[PDB]
């Protein structure tokens, strides 16, 4: 609901301050992005994002992110790209990784 | 309305080092909770793109090497690693009271290891000769830093006040400059002289290098 | 997807009417506000008016009686009309969108409005061909000089956009006669000097011309 | 798209230390691993450890533990390989290469340097021109060349017409003359008709001695 | 661990199939890469994972085999298949390659073109002359060059240098660099280089005088 704010007191958590209706509005669940922004009367109207698009934090952005295209060959996905997470590629099955990177490392090695 | 002063106004930081900017505000721009500030970045020629869109909130799809902080008056945008293509102008905008006012902004440059120019001499084209003008291009390449003294010798007579220079910006991929000195002359004055040459004085190559093309 | 195209007259006389049009796609103007931004050459941005979805508009502090920002919601356009153009209002005009609570995210390429009285003149292109002097080491250099054109914005491309790496466009300098000039420093590998025919092209929208040239070592 | 660039050429003496530089261009440097390999004369290639700079992960092959030292400065995106105790067996081409996927298949092969180890000194080449077969016009393919003579460092580059003409160009491997200085006999068979109405300049770019030659070749009578 | 090939000198022609082998020293499973190393340039990537064709390389360079015996092959060998192919594994810290299995194309007979020309005047002024005699497009490689100065034999006065297989037509090219002292050149009148080759019906002697 469009909770009317009062100067000297901030909005509660899970509520942002729209600067078009000048009134506090709610923040909806991760994995769904605001299709129609908050207005004086209407609250946030947010719709789930499409495939390979996620949002891990309570958002109001009009567009989600994008996961990786593919893990190519000999790389099993260790975490599927659902609505609240990424596509973390990793090493080959039956091997391990000795290097490191942001998500999937740069040098594998046999399981010894 | 609100006035924002940006410190510094031009800085150069080498690759992989820290950078820091501060957009000081005359009035407390903190309306509710956290401060309302923006930290747009405009690359040379490109339209500005958003990063750090509310005090410290980071835009969706921006490298994590940026950051935001500060409230009320003091403000800070930190780029802990600086890559080659992080050369742009970083601005600041407040979103509290009409109207919203920008600032002068910074100019983050790259200081790389001293490079070596390569003077290239290009003669006038026959179409311009039949048009009645002569233009000779003593263009450098890959030189760094910006300081590079280019002078023209016409039969060992140094021309002065009859040439122009244009300098590009740092290349995004490798932080590279480029200079193109042009010497202009009329057709009547072109036929009264002879072989041309140039020199460089940048703190790269040991001595002034001369590339000379024979006349005709 | 989201796309904002900015179109405006290249050159307008002083104290003449000015009209920019920003065509938007990918979002609904009924809820999203479009605001303009201006930037003088080599200067920091200065804000301009905004128009919300409802229609209410805020403006600048020093130009409050000069801008007439209006909208055509059905046509999905944001067109700005401005009057009393003094000579200091020469700049680029970016369209934009406040899709994130006025944290501007998407912008359109500016048209680089210029205010002057000189007539429009087309550019003269000279193929600044290489020679044995240019060839140094394993890299040569080719030039496509442009001279004697007005106003400033001119587009240069090489090999119809195929040749991208090792291409520079030197900033336009103000010729004392009152025109502009620039050159190119395209550096191709020397191992294929004979082959890989190289064609430069330049176009000047205010003068309505598209002139091509070919550079043969 | 990724390119790896090394130096031109060097020459040292038994008991020296030359620093091979490999500069990466196209991607970042906090994420760019670098491996070094050595191609000797004739035999197969070898391998040396890697220098992942972002995590500063350093690995060395067992054979080359005490010859190569890897170090880099994250200010120019370059990796330096310092060589020690350079005996006569290290005169070989040196490649720096990198992979893309997390397995290690060398897809980005940098240009090889031509390090040679000897106790002698460098010497500039002699670029004596060669006379085309003007008398032997019946063949129709009179050949002209540039007898590169008496240059000590093995790296030598004989570019013909500054790279404009490379069809039919022969660049015979250098010989070991009695004086101890290598020599080649680069020659191209140009058409007889175009022999007299076109320039066939040759360019010897001897990097180790910094010598560059622009000798001209023309028929004589 | 060591990775070694079997034969070093695959000889073939146009249209035949080559079967360059590679045998590891351990159970290397399915890790191997094939490189083409045209001399002078830097190694390229042909195959990885023993069957995955790298982007760009032609379809004929298909890998095969599994386990410990791997085999590149070319079913439509063209002229530009002349290089030193290597195989590599991806397991141990010490990556090891092998020898260079060099392909070589065989063709019909060729007629050598013999070119002779005197040295340059400034070279004579330098102190040492050169009477280089070149053979162009000769095949078989077995061809003998002999020097006759005023119909007199010379031994130990010339060095020969020959190229590899031509990358365009699998031909050859040879050069001889007869050199004489400052005074020896003016001690004689007529020079000649003669060529004896399998593809020539009779030897051809190319001569020249002081003119």
């Amino acid at each position: 609901t469009p909770y009317a704010p009062e100067p000297g007191s901030t909005c509660r958590l899970r509520e942002y301050y729209d600067q078009t209706a000048q009134m506090c509005c709610s923040k909806c669940s991760p994995g769904q992005h605001a299709k129609v922004f908050c207005t004086k009367t209407s609250d946030t109207v947010c719709d789930s994002c499409e495939d390979s698009t996620y949002t891990q934090l309570w958002n109001w952005v009009p567009e989600c992110l994008s996961c990786g295209s593919r893990c190519s060959s000999d790389q099993v996905e260790t975490q599927a790209c659902t609505r609240e997470q990424n596509r973390i590629c990793t090493c080959r099955p039956g091997w391990y990784c000795a290097l490191s990177k942001q998500e999937g490392c740069r040098l594998c090695a046999p399981l010894r | 309305d609100i006035v924002l002063t940006q410190s510094p106004t031009s800085l150069a930081v080498s690759l992989g080092q820290r950078a820091t900017i501060s957009c000081r505000a005359s009035e407390s721009v903190d309306s509710y909770g956290d401060s309302f500030l923006h930290w747009y970045q405009q690359k040379p020629g490109q339209p500005p793109i958003l990063l750090i869109y509310r005090a410290s909130n980071l835009d969706s799809g921006i490298p994590a090497r940026f950051s935001g902080s500060g409230s009320r008056t003091d403000f800070t945008l930190t780029i802990n690693p600086v890559e080659a293509d992080d050369v742009a102008t970083y601005y600041c905008q407040q979103s509290n009271e009409d109207p919203y006012t920008f600032g002068g902004g910074t100019k983050l440059e790259i200081k790389r290891t001293v490079a070596a120019p390569s003077v290239f001499i290009f003669p006038p084209s026959d179409e311009q000769l039949k048009s009645g003008t002569a233009s000779v291009v003593c263009l450098l390449n890959n030189f760094y830093p910006r300081e590079a003294k280019v002078q023209w010798k016409v039969d060992n007579a140094l021309q002065s006040g009859n040439s122009q220079e244009s300098v590009t910006e740092q290349d995004s991929k490798d932080s590279t400059y480029s200079l193109s000195s042009t010497l202009t002359l009329s057709k009547a004055d072109y036929e009264k002289h002879k072989v041309y040459a140039c020199e460089v004085t940048h703190q790269g190559l040991s001595s002034p290098v001369t590339k000379s093309f024979n006349r005709g | 997807q989201v796309q904002l195209k900015e179109s405006g007259p290249g050159l307008v006389a002083p104290s003449q009417s000015l009209s920019i049009t920003c065509t938007v796609s990918g979002f609904s103007l009924t809820v999203y506000g479009v605001n303009w931004v201006r930037q003088p050459p080599g200067k920091g941005l200065e804000w301009l008016g905004m128009i919300w979805g409802d229609g209410s508009t805020a403006y600048n502090s020093a130009l409050k009686s000069r801008l007439t920002i209006t909208k055509d919601n059905s046509k999905t356009q944001v067109f700005l009309k401005m009057n009393s153009l003094q000579t200091d209002d020469t700049a680029r005009y970016y369209c934009a969108r406040d899709g994130r609570r006025y944290a501007l995210d998407y912008w359109g390429q500016g048209t680089s409005v210029t205010v002057s009285s000189a007539s429009t003149k087309g550019p003269s292109v000279f193929p600044l061909a290489p020679s044995s002097k240019s060839t140094s080491g394993g890299t040569a250099a080719l030039g496509c000089l442009v001279k004697d054109y007005f106003p400033e914005p001119v587009t240069v491309s090489w090999n119809s956009g195929a040749l991208t790496s090792g291409v520079h466009t030197f900033p336009a300098v103000l010729q004392s006669s009152g025109l502009y000039s620039l050159s190119s420093v395209v550096t191709v590998p020397s191992s294929s000097l004979g082959t890989q025919t190289y064609i430069c092209n330049v176009n000047h929208k205010p003068s309505n011309t598209k002139v091509d040239k070919k550079v043969e070592p």
